[PDB]
């Protein structure tokens, strides 16, 4: 139900041609596994000057239980919301 | 997105009454939801909220027991059904777009509804007594009426009707100055009166 | 955390900067909210998770947060942001609201209050009951204390928020209920407004 909206949130972002998200920033890959979303929320966080992922940052809030303010791979936000995405349409199963 | 709320009014202290909140703009089922009353001249105190992942609920504990929060998704309405009412339950409630997720309370409020007045008095409705005030300024006194409102008249030459004010006993006075036609008519009174000292 | 205090009061000229304060034990490692309700409307979302801005917020609008106190900053503040302004954060399973703030911007010059002191009326001495009716009006800020006498009268009082005049400074009304026994025995009650500071008063004699 609220996922949904989180999830097509993330669709409309990912949408064909516009500017990749966020210019170049790059930020730490997450094992998505248990804990994804204040995972993705700490690797997020430190983004500096895009609003496209506002809202998206809002609603990743509603999912984690703490306030937030591994690394092995960093990579694009337009690649990181691509992969969590296909990850939470699983979990809708 | 709009929150309208409905359902307010005058009520004796145990009584009941049953406001809702017809929501739009946005889907109304992903969301929590919350109630946010303010007594009159005084500050914000949240009441209760109803979960848009959960069927949870949460309340102050001023109104546990007693206030029940529900929602209904096909018709995107929030009510509350508050049973015995106390007089410091007197307030304008605001329905208050709440949270997304699980933990909506990280994610915070958003939009406010415009509010309805609920007001709880054991007092029962009277017309008002008409005083003179001599003196320049002269004035008229509008003392003991209830409920709320009352106009004043003079039939505007620097007048003033100056705010009413709330008794202990539960009823209100004001005064009106010129530098009067009283109509009352909760109670059905029209009262006109002047002055000289 | 469970108790949010606020300062009363923050007053500041057009184009200068208010600062508004929130403490709260370990307020910090919360999210703290901002609401800012404006005379006569309900509040609306100025600030969220600490020092974000909502769609359509103006650019002076700015929150930080850490420690024990959320500031909201308020920079070149305008006439349009005189509002009550409230913290918020969640604790125990509550949402917990801040005291409050009235950030007043300083539109006007100063103004004295002008009272006027009105005795008990003869119809209302034969009804048994004496109401000393004093109204307070002309001034500006909208902000006033008033205390009754001379010893002071703690009792039988009852005073109406200030509220805007036709000139938009601001009038406000104070009651003393007495009984004639009262009225006739001490030789002159009085009622004294506090405005800036300074404080005007008048008495009344039978």
């Amino acid at each position: 139900t609220a996922l949904k909206e989180l999830i097509e949130e993330l669709v409309n972002i990912t949408q064909n041609q516009k500017a990749p998200l966020c210019n170049g920033s790059m930020v730490w890959s997450i094992n998505l596994t248990a804990g994804v979303y204040c995972a993705a929320l700490e690797s997020l966080i430190n983004v500096s000057g895009c609003s496209a992922i506002e809202k998206t940052q809002r609603m990743l809030n509603g999912f984690c239980p703490h306030k937030v303010s591994v690394r092995d791979t960093k990579i694009e936000v337009a690649q990181f919301v691509k992969d969590l995405l296909v990850h939470l349409k699983k979990l809708f199963r | 997105v709009q929150l309208l709320e409905s359902g307010g009014g005058l009520v004796q202290p145990g009584g009941s009454l049953r406001l809702s909140c017809a929501a739009s703009g946005f889907t109304f089922s992903s969301y929590a939801m919350s109630w946010v009353r303010q007594a009159p001249g005084k500050g914000l105190e949240w009441v209760s909220a109803f979960s848009g992942w959960d069927v949870s609920t949460y309340y102050a504990d001023s109104v546990k027991g007693r206030f029940t929060i529900s929602r209904d998704n096909s018709k995107n309405t929030l009510y509350l059904q508050m049973n015995s009412l106390r007089a410091e339950d007197t307030a304008v409630y605001y329905c208050v777009q709440d949270g997304l997720g699980p933990y909506f309370y990280n994610y915070g409020m958003d939009v406010w509804g415009q509010g309805t007045t609920v007001t709880v008095s054991s007092a029962s409705t009277k017309g008002p007594s008409v005083f003179p005030l001599a003196p320049a300024a002269l004035g008229c006194l509008v003392k003991d009426y209830f409920p709320e409102p009352v106009t004043v008249s003079w039939n505007t030459s620097g007048v003033h009707t100056f705010p009413a004010v709330l008794q202990s006993s539960g009823l209100y006075s004001l005064s009106s100055v010129v530098t009067c036609n009283v109509n009352h008519k909760p109670s059905n009174t029209k009262v006109d009166k002047k002055v000289e000292p | 955390s469970y108790e949010l205090t606020q300062p009363p009061s923050v007053s500041v000229s057009p184009g200068q900067t208010a600062s508004i304060t929130c403490s709260g034990d370990k307020l910090g490692d919360k999210y703290s909210f901002w609401f800012q309700q404006k005379p006569g409307q309900s509040p609306v979302l100025v600030i969220y998770h600490d020092s974000k801005r909502p769609s359509g917020i103006p650019e002076r609008f700015s929150g930080s947060n850490s420690g024990d106190t959320a500031t909201l900053t308020i920079s070149g503040t305008r006439a349009m942001d005189e509002a009550d302004y409230y913290c918020q954060a969640w604790d125990s399973s509550t949402y917990v609201f801040g005291t409050g703030t009235k950030v007043t911007v300083l539109g006007q010059p100063k103004a004295a209050p002008s009272v006027t002191l009105f005795p008990p009326s003869s119809e209302e001495l034969q009804a048994n009951k004496a109401t000393l009716v004093c109204l307070i009006s002309d001034f500006y800020p909208g902000a006033v204390t008033v205390a009754w006498k001379s010893s002071p009268v703690k009792a039988g009082v009852e005073t109406t928020t200030p509220s805007k005049q036709s000139n938009n400074k601001y009038a406000a009304s104070s009651y003393l209920s007495l009984t004639p026994e009262q009225w006739k025995s001490h030789r002159s009650y009085s009622c004294q407004v506090t405005h800036e500071g300074s404080t005007v008063e008048k008495t009344v004699a039978p």
